[PDB]
């Protein structure tokens, strides 16, 4: 509403708040006006990155911050990695020692390549998959409903 | 009145008009309200050629008029035609202006996506590629014209996607001095002796 838009169609954002942009992989602001074009070549391509896009990938979000819609998505996708629970460490450093390297990981992905990241991310799925992704998915999504009620 | 409405003036007609809607315009600009033959004796312009001018400006409502009468020295009536800009309907007029561009531009972006990709060099007829079945032959194992039986080409398909978006998209580019003065504009008496004393002799 307050920013000016897609590099390309900055015009009806400043009209009105109800139309708002959309979110991709790429880290990219878009819009029908500009995703309308990018159906037509490449089908999935992002105009200046030229990134391909597997499918719509198409998001809505009414954040300015392109690093914080990327670190958001990002975000959202290592919660279910390493989020197991305080009871699981006696020691208080444990509680945020992952929790560094998470936040390091979150935030070095929206910049850097994922290539250590999603290895090591395969590395502990290959542990964290057994039991404590297990059990975290039912205290996540138990805390989750307590957080909305 | 803010010099931001008075620069707004003078972009828009500058940027879409001649010169002499600019002039004409920049006088209402200077002063508020100006008299026809004033203008006319100032920009030397001839009557036709001035009310012309004056006309565009009215059908686009950026000016106003308004009649005035008085008495000559001599006697005779005389008529003269006020002119004066009018703020309020010229950004209201170029809000609208620019918003049927919007609506064209999105025309023209979507008519670059429903752009014919098959075309036959024959009848230089382009088709859209759910064509596609019908113009390819598998008796010849490519692409055909019902019309020519002639070979029918794809690959030139990229040329119209690419060029239309080059000339749509520089449109926001360079209208963003008018966009911001858009965003910049958008807000005694006693009593008788008979009542006094005994009339009555005693
Ligand atoms: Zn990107
Ligand atoms: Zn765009
Ligand atoms: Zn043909």
């Amino acid at each position: 509403m307050d920013d000016q838009g897609c590099p390309r169609c900055k015009t009806t954002k400043y009209r009105n708040p109800s139309l708002k942009l959309m979110v991709n992989v790429c880290g990219h602001t878009l819009c029908e006006s500009c995703v309308d074009l990018l159906f037509v070549r490449g089908a999935g391509n992002c105009p200046e990155c030229g990134t391909p896009l597997r499918k719509s990938n198409f998001r809505v979000q009414l954040f300015e911050d392109p690093t914080v819609d990327k670190e958001v998505e990002i975000r959202k996708k290592v919660l279910k990695i390493y989020n197991k629970r305080e009871e699981d460490f006696p020691s208080l450093r444990e509680y945020n020692d992952f929790l560094e390297e998470v936040e390091e990981i979150v935030f070095n992905l929206t910049n850097n390549v994922d290539l250590d990241n999603t290895k090591k991310k395969m590395e502990i799925y290959q542990k964290e998959n057994k039991d404590v992704i297990q059990k975290n998915k039912l205290k996540l999504t138990r805390e989750q409903e307590e957080l909305e009620e | 009145v803010p010099a931001a409405l008075k620069r707004l003036a003078k972009y828009v007609i500058r940027g879409f008009y001649g010169i002499e809607h600019a002039l004409a315009l920049d006088i209402l600009i200077r002063n508020s309200c100006v008299k026809e033959e004033d203008m006319l004796e100032l920009l030397k312009f001839d009557r036709k050629q001035l009310r012309s001018v004056l006309n565009n400006l009215k059908g686009d409502k950026f000016i106003k008029c308004r009649m005035r009468v008085e008495t000559a020295a001599d006697g005779k009536t005389t008529r003269h035609n006020y002119y004066f800009i009018n703020y309020r309907t010229l950004v209201n007029v170029v809000k609208y202006k620019l918003d049927h561009m919007r609506r064209r531009i999105e025309t023209d972006e979507r008519d670059s996506t429903n752009r014919a990709s098959f075309k036959c060099p024959v009848c230089s007829s382009t088709f859209t590629d759910l064509e596609a079945n019908q113009l390819f032959d598998p008796m010849t194992g490519t692409f055909r014209c019902t019309f020519c039986h002639t070979e029918v080409e794809e690959d030139e398909s990229a040329m119209p996607k690419k060029d239309a978006r080059t000339l749509l998209a520089r449109f926001n580019e360079q209208i963003e001095p008018i966009y911001a003065l858009l965003r910049e504009t958008e807000d005694a008496k006693e009593r008788p002796i008979w009542l006094r004393e005994s009339t009555v002799q005693g």
